[PDB]
């Protein structure tokens, strides 16, 4: 019903599931209830009903970010611009722009949560500690920008809609010189209006 | 303060011609006002007991064609056709028999709004004429007795709204109500009280929908399954002696289910 | 023998403090190390102009407490205001704000080796939404800083 | 897609008036009166309430973000004239007056459809006099009146195609707390009620406009409908309450003045 | 228009309504009186009473709000049509609605507030006739309902708080009238389709409290339902039972 490393990019479908199954339980509570056919589908309706007010305000935004906060994605607005901010250290695999699988949830998240802005504009920018030569911090940054925005591209989002850019350790966000601060500077940001 | 600010700063949508055509299905069952809902009594130690018509849950119909133009100003002509025969035994000696015919002819022109990217609304007025019909016959366990009739036809305007908040992902739950008034004729003929009448009236009319639809994209249109409830009130129908009362209020309130195809140019 | 933490600050208290600021309609966001506080000018300042309000004094206590908590080296106070009259007045409105809302920061001791500040009127907007006096969405005034180890 | 903003700073004035063919009309308990008799036949006569003349009178005063307080004033008379037999007749004379104080707000979703949303006031005066009569003798005739005020509310739908031309349809809803007071001579009877009475008009037609130096001038040609339940009753009836209502054409002229 | 941004918060209200019900022409008329050959019918005269409002709502999505408001009203009347026999009206009115409503902002003056929802609705009356000393029969008419209702609301906001508000719907409820009349022997229960049109007035005033908003109104409300109930205990048949009266009000709203 659902493949899990991206669902082949096709849309999701959780809401119907939800539905059905709560339609099936419902008629299954009316026929146990009353035995009657009508009884039945009175139960069914109630059930229908019932999974759409529960499953619906459970595909609103307010708890997709609540989830995307569970994993480890931080959500920052200010006025218009909208951030989300990922770390590299779960979702990208180690000094290489492979994008981390196990992670499918999260990521997939994300694209909801893009979802609901159909105008906008995305800024895929990706940020790396002080460690290594300017330049590879500049080529992996790049890298794992580049990535990010081919996969937000995948999923449905206009190629026009994107750019993406990789910086070193120029935008720094906590202090390099400590171990937790740095682990915080590795980094992508997801701005959009 | 609204820190944040991407306000419904738009809600007319961009203009789209498109035809659709829709077809639903309706399990409604009529009533009446007490004027004409109860009929015979049985007698319990001097105690009637008034005995109501109570009509069983019959099977009406739906069809309406619409043509969408610039912005959200679409024109919608819609055919509501319902028959109802319905048996009332109040005891095995005599019964009566209901036959009740209404049709409505409704032609809409609404305009559309999108007062977020959530809550859509389509206001809608236009015009309306409905032709509405009553034959009861009673009889006796085989002998075959006669019945009154009346009849009414009348047009004039209805106006109201169309409130669907869409959460996206295709599903969305709709609130519809409007209100009408017609003019027209009315008559009525008693074989039991030799009474015949005919003169023009008017008939308010309020009626409304309420449920959850579903809307699929295809490269060609839109489908929408649309299942629900509806209500309808016609006030003062009907007008006879013979029964208990003179008037009568015509009701009805049943669930419906129906498909809507949207195709666009 | 020694602290078992910097002085006088709590985390619990810290997160209550950062809580209560997001829920009165102030804004408090943490990004890495850097935190900022965004006002809405409306409830520090009068209309257009550089008076804090004596009822607003309670706001500006809050804040001062709540940037005890944390060791920093230097804070930076910034302000912002709907265009109104010319770009000299509002440029001049925004940095008595700021020298206001340092001044007093500065007096409820904070301890900041440097307090910044600026005006910058009405050149980094954050809406597109400019109807509206200082209840605009924009007219604001920016506390933020770094943590400091 | 971006559009339905509401019109700019406009105060003004207006005023207009409208010449109304009406016709009124009754439920099924007042509708019918006498009867004939043929072989056991009996055919019961309609009122037929003769169609008649009656005005309205609109004064606006238009204001910031295009609101607008408007007052209405409909005032209708007809005397019709019925032989439910050839030694006897009844003459009807009703009498309804309105008068309604909205303050209403413009709507421009689109340079083609225009909305108009409007809450108010809404009083009204109706009196329908029966008069029995033997040709010449003016015998117990029955009077049933009642007055009443409350709330109002209404919808204004302007399709305009530009160069003045276009369609409107205003739908609206009402109800009224009052008294309604009847005296039925044949019957020897009187009674007064503390009576709440609900309403509903709704109106549709074409309108025209015309750019003046001083304003804007309309010409509005339409068809209306509008009812009073349970407006009057008495016991001379062969039912209990009459519902009231009316409807008929009516052609008018609005001018608005710029200030 | 704009449609107000996204706000999430909780809100609720309490409002004590001062008002009178009304009969139709059928059920109105009780008792007479013959004097000087004519006959007068007495009016039925409902005496004012105190009723309650109590609302529970969210507003959780941009422009939205989920609303609950459920009505309360008794009363029990007396009225004389003649000094030996009397009756005792025992009416009570109880409606919960429940809706979804989009609020909208048109200027910095006037809003509007957009809504569709269900609403129930149980009428019941019980009339007890009484000679001087003795206690009579008298007959009941209940009334269950359970229908749509759509509406809308207009305000008007001069700023600071200060304002006024008008607020119409329509509703339509079906369910089960019952009534029985013991004087002339009759009992019936039948399934029942009622219309509903109401409509409010009045003004209003918020203060801007630390932590939400504190708006108190004062209003007058009107409504009524047609061919509510039914009975041939009254000379008539049919009554719409209606009414109107004024109300004060307390709501509160604090945002999450």
């Amino acid at each position: 019903c659902f493949h899990p490393p991206y669902n082949n990019f096709q849309p999701d479908r959780r809401a119907v599931k939800r539905v059905g199954v709560d339609t099936g339980i419902g008629a299954v509570a009316g026929a146990i209830a009353s035995g009657t056919a009508s009884g039945t589908l009175i139960g069914a309706a109630a059930g229908g009903t019932v999974g759409l007010v529960a499953s619906i305000y459970r595909d609103s935004k307010r708890k997709i970010i609540r989830d995307l906060q569970k994993q480890d994605i931080q959500y920052v607005e200010y006025g218009d611009t909208r951030t989300l901010i990922i770390p590299t250290d779960k979702y990208f695999m180690f000094s290489s722009p492979r994008l981390n699988e196990i992670c499918y949830p999260g990521l997939n998240n994300v694209i909801r949560l893009l979802n609901f802005y159909p105008q906008s504009t995305i800024y895929v920018a990706g940020f790396t500690d002080n460690v290594g030569s300017r330049s590879h911090k500049r080529k992996l940054s790049q890298a794992q920008a580049e990535t990010m925005m081919t996969f937000l591209w995948a999923n449905g989002i206009a190629a026009k809609r994107l750019k993406a850019e990789g910086y070193g350790d120029k935008n720094a966000i906590s202090d390099n010189a400590i171990i937790h601060g740095s682990a915080q500077n590795r980094r992508i940001e997801i701005q959009w209006f | 303060m609204g820190p944040v600010c991407t306000p419904g700063n738009v809600t007319v949508p961009c203009e789209r011609t498109a035809w659709d055509i829709g077809i639903t299905a309706l399990y409604l069952q009529p009533i009446y006002d007490a004027d004409w809902g109860y009929n015979g009594f049985t007698q319990v130690g001097g105690w009637r007991h008034w005995h109501d018509v109570d009509h069983e849950w019959d099977w009406g119909f739906k069809l309406e064609g619409s043509y969408h133009f610039n912005t959200g100003n679409d024109i919608n002509v819609n055919w509501y056709h319902f028959d109802n025969d319905s048996d009332h035994w109040f005891d095995f000696a005599n019964w009566h028999n209901y036959n009740n015919k209404w049709d409505a002819v409704n032609a809409e022109l609404g305009q559309f709004v999108d007062f977020s990217a959530n809550k859509k609304m389509r206001f809608h007025g236009g015009v309306q004429y409905a032709r509405i019909e009553a034959d009861v016959n009673r009889y006796f366990n085989n002998f075959a007795f006669n019945g009154f009739n009346s009849k009414f036809n009348g047009f004039g305007p209805r106006t109201g709204l169309d409130m669907n908040y869409v959460f996206g992902n295709g599903f969305g739950i709709y609130a519809k109500g409007a209100a009408a008034i017609l003019v027209g004729t009315s008559d009525f003929y008693d074989g039991i009280g030799f009474v015949t009448g005919s003169k023009n009236a008017i008939v308010p009319e309020l009626e409304a929908k309420l449920g959850a639809d579903y809307t699929y994209a295809m490269a060609q249109g839109d489908l929408t399954l649309d299942v629900g409830y509806m209500w309808f009130n016609y006030f003062n129908a009907m007008h006879n002696t013979a029964t208990n009362g003179l008037e009568t209020d015509f009701a009805a309130s049943g669930p419906y289910i129906g498909l809507k195809y949207v195709g666009n140019v | 023998k020694l602290p078992c933490r910097v002085d006088g600050a709590c985390d619990a208290t810290i997160i209550k403090m950062m809580t209560d600021l997001n829920k009165k309609g102030i804004k408090v966001a943490s990004v890495g190390q850097n935190y900022l506080i965004s006002i809405p000018a409306s409830a520090l300042f009068a209309d257009q102009s550089p008076r804090l309000n004596w009822a607003s004094y309670s706001l500006l206590n809050e804040i001062a407490a709540f940037l005890k908590q944390f060791r920093k080296i230097a804070i930076t106070v910034t302000s912002y205001s709907s265009k109104y009259v010319s770009v000299k007045r509002e440029r001049a409105l925004t940095l008595a704000r700021s020298r206001v809302v340092s001044e007093y920061l500065w007096s409820q001791g904070v301890d900041s080796r440097i307090i910044f500040t600026q005006g910058l009127g009405s050149d980094k907007p954050i809406t597109s939404y400019t109807l509206g006096g200082d209840r605009s969405p924009n007219a604001r005034v920016e506390i933020t800083f770094r943590r400091a180890v």
